[PDB]
Protein backbone atom coordinates (compact mmCIF):
# COMPACT_ATOMS: atom_id res chain seq x y z
CA UNK A 1 0.00 0.00 0.00
CA UNK A 2 0.87 3.68 -0.45
CA UNK A 3 -0.69 7.07 0.57
CA UNK A 4 0.24 10.65 -0.54
CA UNK A 5 -1.47 12.68 2.45
CA UNK A 6 1.34 14.96 4.34
CA UNK A 7 4.87 14.86 5.61
CA UNK A 8 3.34 14.24 9.26
CA UNK A 9 0.95 12.17 8.69
CA UNK A 10 2.44 8.99 7.07
CA UNK A 11 4.86 8.61 10.33
CA UNK A 12 2.32 6.49 11.74
CA UNK A 13 1.28 4.76 8.34
CA UNK A 14 5.60 3.61 8.35
CA UNK A 15 5.04 2.66 12.45
CA UNK A 16 2.19 0.42 11.08
CA UNK A 17 4.30 -1.18 8.40
CA UNK A 18 2.69 0.59 5.61
CA UNK A 19 4.33 2.71 2.73
CA UNK A 20 3.10 6.60 2.83
CA UNK A 21 4.80 10.11 1.60
CA UNK A 22 3.63 13.44 1.84
CA UNK A 23 4.43 16.74 -0.43
CA UNK A 24 1.24 19.03 0.47
CA UNK A 25 1.52 20.39 -2.52
CA UNK A 26 -0.66 19.70 -5.51
CA UNK A 27 0.87 19.44 -8.45
CA UNK A 28 4.12 18.07 -7.13
CA UNK A 29 2.12 15.93 -5.72
CA UNK A 30 0.75 15.13 -8.73
CA UNK A 31 4.21 14.51 -10.19
CA UNK A 32 4.62 12.14 -7.37
CA UNK A 33 1.48 10.19 -7.93
CA UNK A 34 2.63 9.96 -11.06
CA UNK A 35 5.98 8.25 -10.13
CA UNK A 36 4.04 5.76 -7.44
CA UNK A 37 2.05 4.53 -9.96
CA UNK A 38 5.05 4.13 -12.28
CA UNK A 39 6.62 2.05 -9.45
CA UNK A 40 3.40 0.65 -8.15
CA UNK A 41 3.44 0.65 -4.49
CA UNK A 42 0.94 -2.65 -3.98
CA UNK A 43 -2.13 -1.85 -6.08
CA UNK A 44 -3.59 0.63 -3.48
CA UNK A 45 -2.96 4.49 -3.35
CA UNK A 46 -4.41 6.97 -0.89
CA UNK A 47 -4.42 10.62 -1.69
CA UNK A 48 -5.27 13.37 0.53
CA UNK A 49 -8.53 15.17 -0.27
CA UNK A 50 -7.20 19.39 -0.33
CA UNK A 51 -4.36 18.25 -2.23
CA UNK A 52 -5.81 16.61 -5.28
CA UNK A 53 -9.83 16.79 -5.06
CA UNK A 54 -9.93 14.13 -7.77
CA UNK A 55 -7.34 11.17 -7.19
CA UNK A 56 -7.86 10.08 -10.88
CA UNK A 57 -6.17 12.00 -12.69
CA UNK A 58 -2.55 10.28 -13.08
CA UNK A 59 -4.24 6.62 -13.97
CA UNK A 60 -6.89 8.23 -16.61
CA UNK A 61 -4.06 10.04 -18.04
CA UNK A 62 -1.27 7.44 -17.88
CA UNK A 63 -2.98 3.72 -17.64
CA UNK A 64 -6.62 3.20 -19.01
CA UNK A 65 -6.02 -0.72 -17.89
CA UNK A 66 -7.12 -3.03 -15.37
CA UNK A 67 -7.32 0.03 -12.56
CA UNK A 68 -4.50 -1.39 -10.74
CA UNK A 69 -3.46 1.67 -8.43
CA UNK A 70 -7.39 1.84 -6.93
CA UNK A 71 -6.98 5.20 -5.58
CA UNK A 72 -8.96 6.88 -2.50
CA UNK A 73 -9.53 10.18 -1.68
CA UNK A 74 -8.78 10.26 1.70
CA UNK A 75 -8.94 12.90 3.94
CA UNK A 76 -6.33 14.37 6.29
CA UNK A 77 -5.82 15.74 10.41
CA UNK A 78 -6.60 18.87 9.79
CA UNK A 79 -10.18 18.11 8.82
CA UNK A 80 -10.85 15.64 12.10
CA UNK A 81 -12.89 17.98 13.76
CA UNK A 82 -15.62 18.12 11.14
CA UNK A 83 -14.96 15.16 8.89
CA UNK A 84 -16.08 17.54 5.82
CA UNK A 85 -19.33 16.17 4.48
CA UNK A 86 -19.21 12.52 4.43
CA UNK A 87 -22.72 12.80 2.79
CA UNK A 88 -22.33 15.23 0.80
CA UNK A 89 -19.30 13.58 -0.64
CA UNK A 90 -21.96 10.35 -1.10
CA UNK A 91 -24.14 12.72 -3.14
CA UNK A 92 -21.21 13.82 -5.05
CA UNK A 93 -20.18 9.98 -5.60
CA UNK A 94 -23.54 9.70 -6.69
CA UNK A 95 -24.04 12.73 -9.45
CA UNK A 96 -20.42 11.01 -10.27
CA UNK A 97 -21.43 7.82 -10.83
CA UNK A 98 -24.97 7.45 -12.60
CA UNK A 99 -24.83 10.84 -13.82
CA UNK A 100 -28.22 11.79 -11.45
CA UNK A 101 -28.67 14.39 -8.72
CA UNK A 102 -31.13 13.00 -6.21
CA UNK A 103 -31.27 12.95 -2.54
CA UNK A 104 -33.34 11.32 -0.02
CA UNK B 1 32.79 15.31 42.47
CA UNK B 2 31.18 18.08 44.21
CA UNK B 3 27.20 18.23 44.43
CA UNK B 4 26.82 21.55 45.40
CA UNK B 5 28.70 22.63 43.01
CA UNK B 6 26.68 21.36 40.09
CA UNK B 7 24.12 22.14 42.26
CA UNK B 8 24.16 25.31 42.12
CA UNK B 9 24.15 25.34 38.39
CA UNK B 10 20.79 23.70 37.92
CA UNK B 11 19.33 25.75 40.98
CA UNK B 12 20.66 28.78 38.04
CA UNK B 13 19.01 27.14 35.62
CA UNK B 14 15.81 26.34 37.73
CA UNK B 15 15.53 29.80 38.12
CA UNK B 16 14.56 29.78 34.45
CA UNK B 17 11.32 28.04 33.18
CA UNK B 18 8.08 29.01 31.96
CA UNK B 19 4.95 28.80 34.60
CA UNK B 20 1.58 27.70 34.45
CA UNK B 21 0.04 31.10 33.24
CA UNK B 22 2.27 30.88 30.04
CA UNK B 23 0.21 27.53 28.81
CA UNK B 24 -2.76 28.02 30.69
CA UNK B 25 -2.82 31.21 28.16
CA UNK B 26 -1.85 29.42 25.71
CA UNK B 27 -4.17 26.91 25.87
CA UNK B 28 -6.14 29.08 23.38
CA UNK B 29 -4.50 30.43 19.99
CA UNK B 30 -3.87 29.44 16.41
CA UNK B 31 0.42 28.96 16.38
CA UNK B 32 1.24 32.34 15.07
CA UNK B 33 0.95 33.28 18.78
CA UNK B 34 2.90 30.12 19.74
CA UNK B 35 5.36 31.70 17.59
CA UNK B 36 4.97 34.87 19.48
CA UNK B 37 5.48 33.40 22.71
CA UNK B 38 8.15 30.98 22.69
CA UNK B 39 10.29 34.04 20.54
CA UNK B 40 11.11 35.45 23.86
CA UNK B 41 12.14 32.61 26.26
CA UNK B 42 15.26 30.87 26.47
CA UNK B 43 13.85 27.91 23.74
CA UNK B 44 13.99 30.68 21.29
CA UNK B 45 17.75 31.17 21.13
CA UNK B 46 17.85 28.17 18.84
CA UNK B 47 14.54 28.76 16.84
CA UNK B 48 15.68 29.03 13.45
CA UNK B 49 12.47 29.89 10.72
CA UNK B 50 8.87 28.84 11.71
CA UNK B 51 6.99 25.76 11.35
CA UNK B 52 6.98 22.20 13.10
CA UNK B 53 10.46 20.77 12.44
CA UNK B 54 11.93 24.40 13.07
CA UNK B 55 9.91 24.06 16.76
CA UNK B 56 11.02 21.00 17.24
CA UNK B 57 14.61 21.19 16.14
CA UNK B 58 14.75 23.97 19.23
CA UNK B 59 13.01 22.00 21.31
CA UNK B 60 15.71 19.18 21.20
CA UNK B 61 18.95 21.63 20.68
CA UNK B 62 17.97 23.38 23.55
CA UNK B 63 17.40 20.48 25.94
CA UNK B 64 20.32 19.04 24.57
CA UNK B 65 22.38 22.31 25.29
CA UNK B 66 20.66 23.07 28.57
CA UNK B 67 19.93 19.56 29.99
CA UNK B 68 22.90 17.66 28.40
CA UNK B 69 25.56 19.43 30.02
CA UNK B 70 24.75 18.30 33.74
CA UNK B 71 26.27 14.32 33.10
CA UNK B 72 29.39 16.46 32.96
CA UNK B 73 30.91 19.87 34.74
CA UNK B 74 31.45 16.94 37.54
CA UNK B 75 33.89 13.73 37.81
CA UNK B 76 33.51 10.74 39.88
CA UNK B 77 30.91 10.10 42.42
CA UNK B 78 28.56 13.10 41.16
CA UNK B 79 28.66 11.97 37.72
CA UNK B 80 27.99 8.67 38.64
CA UNK B 81 25.02 9.67 41.12
CA UNK B 82 23.56 12.36 38.32
CA UNK B 83 24.28 10.15 34.98
CA UNK B 84 21.01 7.76 35.94
CA UNK B 85 18.54 10.22 34.96
CA UNK B 86 18.89 11.34 31.32
CA UNK B 87 20.17 7.63 30.46
CA UNK B 88 16.55 6.37 28.51
CA UNK B 89 18.01 7.92 25.44
CA UNK B 90 21.10 6.03 25.13
CA UNK B 91 18.87 2.52 25.53
CA UNK B 92 16.54 4.27 22.69
CA UNK B 93 19.44 4.83 20.47
CA UNK B 94 21.50 1.72 21.12
CA UNK B 95 18.17 0.01 20.63
CA UNK B 96 18.01 1.57 17.01
CA UNK B 97 21.52 0.92 16.29
CA UNK B 98 20.44 -3.04 17.28
CA UNK B 99 17.84 -3.69 15.34
CA UNK B 100 19.48 -1.28 12.45
CA UNK B 101 22.29 -3.49 12.27
CA UNK B 102 19.49 -6.88 12.50
CA UNK B 103 17.93 -5.46 9.86
CA UNK B 104 20.17 -3.92 6.76
CA UNK B 105 19.19 -0.91 6.21
CA UNK B 106 21.97 1.95 6.21
CA UNK B 107 23.80 3.39 9.09
CA UNK B 108 22.64 6.82 7.94
CA UNK B 109 18.59 5.97 8.53
CA UNK B 110 18.17 6.66 12.30
CA UNK B 111 18.01 10.05 13.07
CA UNK B 112 19.82 9.43 16.50
CA UNK B 113 18.90 12.18 19.46
CA UNK B 114 22.02 12.80 21.78
CA UNK B 115 22.20 10.81 24.91
CA UNK B 116 25.03 11.18 27.21
CA UNK B 117 27.74 9.32 24.77
CA UNK B 118 29.43 11.35 21.87
CA UNK B 119 28.14 10.29 18.25
CA UNK B 120 31.66 9.84 17.12
CA UNK B 121 31.33 6.00 19.26
CA UNK B 122 28.20 5.21 17.60
CA UNK B 123 29.67 6.41 14.34
CA UNK B 124 32.64 3.74 15.16
CA UNK B 125 30.38 1.47 16.96
CA UNK B 126 28.88 -0.20 13.86
CA UNK B 127 31.30 -2.12 12.15
CA UNK B 128 32.44 -4.92 14.51
CA UNK B 129 33.15 -8.65 14.05
CA UNK B 130 32.21 -9.26 17.75
CA UNK B 131 29.30 -7.20 18.85
CA UNK B 132 31.16 -7.75 21.67
CA UNK B 133 33.81 -5.55 19.83
CA UNK B 134 30.52 -2.87 20.08
CA UNK B 135 29.87 -3.25 23.41
CA UNK B 136 33.71 -2.65 24.50
CA UNK B 137 33.82 0.70 21.97
CA UNK B 138 30.69 1.79 23.57
CA UNK B 139 32.11 0.85 26.88
CA UNK B 140 32.98 4.27 29.01
CA UNK B 141 34.03 2.88 32.39
CA UNK B 142 31.16 2.88 34.83
CA UNK B 143 28.47 3.16 32.59
CA UNK B 144 25.13 0.87 32.62
CA UNK B 145 25.17 -0.06 29.33
CA UNK B 146 28.76 -1.19 29.17
CA UNK B 147 28.15 -3.43 31.65
CA UNK B 148 24.74 -4.74 30.54
CA UNK B 149 25.26 -5.34 27.23
CA UNK B 150 28.01 -7.75 27.68
CA UNK B 151 26.29 -9.21 30.25
CA UNK B 152 23.22 -10.17 28.30
CA UNK B 153 26.00 -10.55 25.22
CA UNK B 154 26.36 -14.38 26.18
CA UNK B 155 24.13 -16.32 24.67
CA UNK B 156 24.08 -14.92 20.77
CA UNK B 157 25.79 -11.99 18.60
CA UNK B 158 22.36 -10.18 17.40
CA UNK B 159 18.99 -11.67 17.98
CA UNK B 160 15.96 -9.83 19.24
CA UNK B 161 15.50 -11.87 22.11
CA UNK B 162 18.97 -10.55 23.05
CA UNK B 163 17.11 -6.96 22.90
CA UNK B 164 14.07 -8.08 25.27
CA UNK B 165 17.03 -8.96 28.13
CA UNK B 166 18.77 -5.68 27.15
CA UNK B 167 15.69 -4.17 28.04
CA UNK B 168 15.15 -6.18 31.67
CA UNK B 169 18.45 -5.61 31.91
CA UNK B 170 19.19 -2.37 31.96
CA UNK B 171 16.13 -2.13 34.10
CA UNK B 172 17.44 -4.02 36.97
CA UNK B 173 20.93 -2.72 36.28
CA UNK B 174 19.81 1.00 36.72
CA UNK B 175 17.45 -0.35 39.93
CA UNK B 176 20.87 -1.95 41.53
CA UNK B 177 22.91 0.55 40.77
CA UNK B 178 20.37 3.16 42.45
CA UNK B 179 20.99 1.07 45.57
CA UNK B 180 24.90 0.50 45.11
CA UNK B 181 25.68 3.98 46.48
CA UNK B 182 24.25 6.44 48.73
CA UNK B 183 21.60 8.71 47.58
CA UNK B 184 18.47 8.21 49.96
CA UNK B 185 16.24 9.91 47.43
CA UNK B 186 17.49 8.77 43.89
CA UNK B 187 16.92 5.14 44.91
CA UNK B 188 13.10 5.38 45.95
CA UNK B 189 12.19 7.68 42.72
CA UNK B 190 14.50 4.64 40.57
CA UNK B 191 12.45 1.83 42.60
CA UNK B 192 8.79 3.29 41.92
CA UNK B 193 9.68 4.24 38.33
CA UNK B 194 11.10 0.75 37.13
CA UNK B 195 7.51 -0.22 39.35
CA UNK B 196 5.41 1.77 37.25
CA UNK B 197 7.60 0.52 34.05
CA UNK B 198 6.73 -2.92 34.42
CA UNK B 199 3.15 -1.73 35.84
CA UNK B 200 2.09 -0.35 32.60
CA UNK B 201 4.09 -3.27 31.37
CA UNK B 202 1.56 -5.57 32.18
CA UNK B 203 -1.14 -3.08 31.78
CA UNK B 204 -0.33 -2.84 27.82
CA UNK B 205 0.48 -6.72 27.80
CA UNK B 206 -3.23 -7.39 28.54
CA UNK B 207 -5.60 -10.09 26.97
CA UNK B 208 -2.26 -11.89 25.26
CA UNK B 209 -1.89 -14.63 28.31
CA UNK B 210 1.90 -15.15 27.49
CA UNK B 211 4.26 -16.08 30.53
CA UNK B 212 3.97 -12.70 33.19
CA UNK B 213 6.97 -13.77 35.08
CA UNK B 214 9.36 -14.12 32.74
CA UNK B 215 8.44 -10.33 31.44
CA UNK B 216 8.25 -9.17 35.57
CA UNK B 217 11.41 -7.71 36.73
CA UNK B 218 12.71 -7.24 40.39
CA UNK B 219 13.78 -3.87 41.66
CA UNK B 220 9.89 -2.49 42.62
CA UNK B 221 8.35 -2.72 45.57
CA UNK B 222 5.22 -1.71 45.47
CA UNK B 223 4.30 -4.81 43.15
CA UNK B 224 5.36 -8.36 43.39
CA UNK B 225 4.75 -11.33 41.48
CA UNK B 226 1.28 -12.60 42.59
CA UNK B 227 0.15 -8.64 41.60
CA UNK B 228 1.44 -8.76 38.09
CA UNK B 229 -0.26 -12.05 37.49
CA UNK B 230 -3.37 -10.52 38.56
CA UNK B 231 -3.22 -7.81 36.62
CA UNK B 232 -2.33 -9.31 33.59
CA UNK B 233 -5.34 -11.22 33.81
CA UNK B 234 -8.59 -9.50 34.03
CA UNK B 235 -9.32 -8.09 37.12
CA UNK B 236 -8.82 -4.58 38.58
CA UNK B 237 -9.46 -4.90 42.37
CA UNK B 238 -5.90 -5.40 43.02
CA UNK B 239 -5.55 -1.73 41.16
CA UNK B 240 -8.05 -0.41 43.76
CA UNK B 241 -5.85 -1.98 46.37
CA UNK B 242 -3.16 -0.06 45.91
CA UNK B 243 -3.51 2.40 48.91
CA UNK B 244 -1.41 4.05 50.53
CA UNK B 245 0.82 4.12 48.21
CA UNK B 246 1.89 7.42 45.81
CA UNK B 247 -0.72 5.47 43.40
CA UNK B 248 -3.29 7.78 44.94
CA UNK B 249 -6.14 8.85 42.56
CA UNK B 250 -5.21 6.17 40.08
CA UNK B 251 -7.98 3.42 40.79
CA UNK B 252 -10.48 1.40 38.73
CA UNK B 253 -8.18 2.98 35.57
CA UNK B 254 -8.63 0.25 32.35
CA UNK B 255 -7.46 1.84 29.31
CA UNK B 256 -3.83 2.83 28.48
CA UNK B 257 -4.20 6.35 27.92
CA UNK B 258 -5.86 7.28 31.50
CA UNK B 259 -2.70 5.25 33.06
CA UNK B 260 -0.31 6.39 31.46
CA UNK B 261 -1.59 9.69 32.27
CA UNK B 262 -2.21 9.12 36.00
CA UNK B 263 1.72 7.46 36.23
CA UNK B 264 2.98 10.31 34.84
CA UNK B 265 1.86 12.73 37.33
CA UNK B 266 2.25 10.53 40.14
CA UNK B 267 6.19 10.38 38.55
CA UNK B 268 6.13 14.13 38.19
CA UNK B 269 4.64 14.68 41.88
CA UNK B 270 7.27 11.95 43.79
CA UNK B 271 10.00 13.48 41.62
CA UNK B 272 9.21 17.21 41.99
CA UNK B 273 9.56 16.15 46.19
CA UNK B 274 13.48 16.63 45.68
CA UNK B 275 13.95 19.92 46.91
CA UNK B 276 13.81 17.95 50.28
CA UNK B 277 17.56 17.92 49.39
CA UNK B 278 18.77 20.91 48.53
CA UNK B 279 22.46 19.51 48.94
CA UNK B 280 22.41 16.10 47.19
CA UNK B 281 20.93 14.85 43.85
CA UNK B 282 17.84 15.41 44.50
CA UNK B 283 17.39 19.10 43.65
CA UNK B 284 19.02 17.56 39.74
CA UNK B 285 16.09 15.52 39.65
CA UNK B 286 13.39 17.82 40.06
CA UNK B 287 14.87 19.83 37.99
CA UNK B 288 15.59 17.49 34.69
CA UNK B 289 12.29 15.82 35.04
CA UNK B 290 10.50 19.10 35.68
CA UNK B 291 12.19 19.98 32.45
CA UNK B 292 11.38 17.09 30.47
CA UNK B 293 8.01 17.50 31.79
CA UNK B 294 7.78 21.14 30.43
CA UNK B 295 9.04 19.74 27.11
CA UNK B 296 6.54 17.40 26.53
CA UNK B 297 4.14 19.88 27.49
CA UNK B 298 5.21 22.06 25.20
CA UNK B 299 5.80 19.63 22.28
CA UNK B 300 1.65 18.65 22.60
CA UNK B 301 0.61 23.01 22.85
CA UNK B 302 2.16 23.02 19.67
CA UNK B 303 0.57 20.08 18.24
CA UNK B 304 -2.94 21.59 19.02
CA UNK B 305 -1.76 25.37 18.53
CA UNK B 306 -1.03 24.42 14.83
CA UNK B 307 -3.59 21.98 14.05
CA UNK B 308 -6.74 23.52 15.79
CA UNK B 309 -7.49 21.01 18.09
CA UNK B 310 -10.38 21.84 20.25
CA UNK B 311 -9.00 22.61 24.11
CA UNK B 312 -11.19 19.90 25.08
CA UNK B 313 -9.00 17.23 23.63
CA UNK B 314 -5.92 18.77 25.65
CA UNK B 315 -7.52 19.70 28.92
CA UNK B 316 -6.70 16.44 30.51
CA UNK B 317 -3.29 15.95 29.39
CA UNK B 318 -2.28 19.71 31.39
CA UNK B 319 -3.66 18.72 34.72
CA UNK B 320 -0.39 17.99 36.58
CA UNK C 1 -9.57 8.42 11.63
CA UNK C 2 -10.53 11.07 14.46
CA UNK C 3 -9.12 7.96 16.90
CA UNK C 4 -6.13 7.28 15.12
CA UNK C 5 -5.21 11.00 14.72
CA UNK C 6 -5.80 11.56 18.60
CA UNK C 7 -3.47 8.99 19.52
CA UNK C 8 -0.64 9.41 17.17
CA UNK C 9 -0.87 13.13 18.04
CA UNK C 10 -0.74 12.31 21.83
CA UNK C 11 1.83 9.80 21.18
CA UNK C 12 4.20 11.91 19.28
CA UNK C 13 3.58 14.54 21.64
CA UNK C 14 4.48 13.10 24.65
CA UNK C 15 6.98 10.56 23.48
CA UNK C 16 9.38 11.97 21.53
CA UNK C 17 8.78 12.10 17.22
CA UNK C 18 12.61 10.84 17.13
CA UNK C 19 11.95 7.44 18.29
CA UNK C 20 8.38 7.17 17.29
CA UNK C 21 10.27 7.66 13.65
CA UNK C 22 12.96 5.09 14.84
CA UNK C 23 9.92 2.55 15.56
CA UNK C 24 8.47 3.09 12.43
CA UNK C 25 11.52 2.74 10.69
CA UNK C 26 12.24 -0.68 12.54
CA UNK C 27 8.80 -2.32 11.26
CA UNK C 28 9.12 -4.09 8.01
CA UNK C 29 6.81 -2.94 5.35
CA UNK C 30 4.63 -5.76 5.45
CA UNK C 31 4.23 -7.59 2.28
CA UNK C 32 1.35 -9.13 0.71
CA UNK C 33 -1.09 -7.52 0.47
CA UNK C 34 -3.22 -8.22 -2.56
CA UNK C 35 -6.03 -8.07 -4.99
CA UNK C 36 -8.16 -11.16 -6.60
CA UNK C 37 -11.22 -11.93 -8.73
CA UNK C 38 -14.81 -10.56 -8.14
CA UNK C 39 -16.15 -11.79 -11.86
CA UNK C 40 -19.40 -9.64 -11.28
CA UNK C 41 -21.80 -9.52 -14.27
CA UNK C 42 -18.31 -11.16 -16.18
CA UNK C 43 -16.40 -8.33 -15.22
CA UNK C 44 -13.62 -9.23 -12.99
CA UNK C 45 -12.94 -6.32 -9.99
CA UNK C 46 -10.20 -6.78 -7.84
CA UNK C 47 -11.01 -7.10 -4.20
CA UNK C 48 -8.23 -6.38 -1.45
CA UNK C 49 -6.87 -7.51 1.33
CA UNK C 50 -3.74 -8.03 3.54
CA UNK C 51 -1.41 -9.98 5.51
CA UNK C 52 -0.72 -8.26 8.87
CA UNK C 53 1.07 -10.76 11.12
CA UNK C 54 -0.45 -9.87 14.59
CA UNK C 55 1.99 -12.31 16.66
CA UNK C 56 4.89 -11.22 15.85
CA UNK C 57 5.29 -7.68 16.93
CA UNK C 58 8.36 -5.56 17.29
CA UNK C 59 9.34 -6.17 21.35
CA UNK C 60 5.80 -6.15 22.89
CA UNK C 61 7.35 -4.62 25.95
CA UNK C 62 8.44 -1.51 23.95
CA UNK C 63 10.24 1.25 25.39
CA UNK C 64 7.93 3.45 24.04
CA UNK C 65 4.39 2.61 25.55
CA UNK C 66 2.48 4.72 22.62
CA UNK C 67 3.81 3.20 19.38
CA UNK C 68 1.49 0.19 20.34
CA UNK C 69 -1.28 2.07 20.74
CA UNK C 70 -0.27 3.79 17.70
CA UNK C 71 -0.25 0.59 15.70
CA UNK C 72 -3.14 -1.02 16.87
CA UNK C 73 -4.87 2.52 15.83
CA UNK C 74 -3.08 2.61 12.28
CA UNK C 75 -3.69 -1.21 11.51
CA UNK C 76 -7.96 0.12 12.46
CA UNK C 77 -7.18 2.91 10.02
CA UNK C 78 -5.65 0.59 7.18
CA UNK C 79 -8.69 -1.98 7.38
CA UNK C 80 -10.74 0.85 7.46
CA UNK C 81 -9.07 1.93 4.24
CA UNK C 82 -9.45 -1.16 2.11
CA UNK C 83 -12.65 -1.91 3.47
CA UNK C 84 -13.88 1.42 1.71
CA UNK C 85 -11.84 0.81 -0.96
CA UNK C 86 -13.15 -2.32 -2.22
CA UNK C 87 -16.42 -1.16 -1.62
CA UNK C 88 -16.17 1.73 -3.75
CA UNK C 89 -14.32 -0.13 -6.61
CA UNK C 90 -17.74 -2.22 -6.71
CA UNK C 91 -19.69 0.80 -6.14
CA UNK C 92 -17.91 2.33 -9.38
CA UNK C 93 -18.23 -0.52 -11.73
CA UNK C 94 -21.56 -0.87 -10.98
CA UNK C 95 -22.01 3.09 -11.35
CA UNK C 96 -20.44 2.46 -14.87
CA UNK C 97 -22.40 -0.48 -15.49
CA UNK C 98 -25.87 1.07 -15.14
CA UNK C 99 -24.71 4.13 -17.72
CA UNK C 100 -23.28 1.63 -20.11
CA UNK C 101 -26.93 -0.44 -19.95
CA UNK C 102 -28.78 3.07 -20.07
CA UNK C 103 -26.77 4.56 -23.10
CA UNK C 104 -27.34 1.35 -24.77
CA UNK C 105 -31.07 1.25 -24.21
CA UNK C 106 -31.04 4.90 -25.74
CA UNK C 107 -28.72 4.26 -28.74
CA UNK C 108 -30.86 1.05 -29.54
CA UNK C 109 -34.01 2.86 -29.68
CA UNK C 110 -33.20 5.88 -31.00
CA UNK C 111 -30.97 4.63 -33.68
CA UNK C 112 -32.18 0.71 -35.00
Amino acid sequence: MAVIADPETAQGFRLAGLEGYGASSAEEAQSLLETLVERGGYALVAVDEALLPDPERAVERLMRGRDLPVLLPIAGLKEAFQGHDVEGYMRELVRKTIGFDIKL
Amino acid sequence: DDFAYLNARVRVRRGTLLKESFFQEALDLSFADFLRLLSETVYGGELAGQGLPDVDRAVLRTQAKLVGDLPRLVTGEAREAVRLLLLRNDLHNLQALLRAKATGRPFEEVLLLPGTLREEVWRQAYEAQDPAGMAQVLAVPGHPLARALRAVLRETQDLARVEALLAKRFFEDVAKAAKGLDQPALRDYLALEVDAENLRTAFKLQGSGLAPDAFFLKGGRFVDRVRFARLMEGDYAVLDELSGTPFSGLSGVRDLKALERGLRCVLLKEAKKGVQDPLGVGLVLAYVKEREWEAVRLRLLARRAYFGLPRAQVEEEVVC
Amino acid sequence: AKEAYAALLLAQAFDGPEVVAGAALGVPPLEGVEAEVENVWGSKVPRLKATFPDGALLSPVGTPAYTLEASRAFRRYAEALIRVANTETRLKKIGEEIKKTTRRVNALEQVV
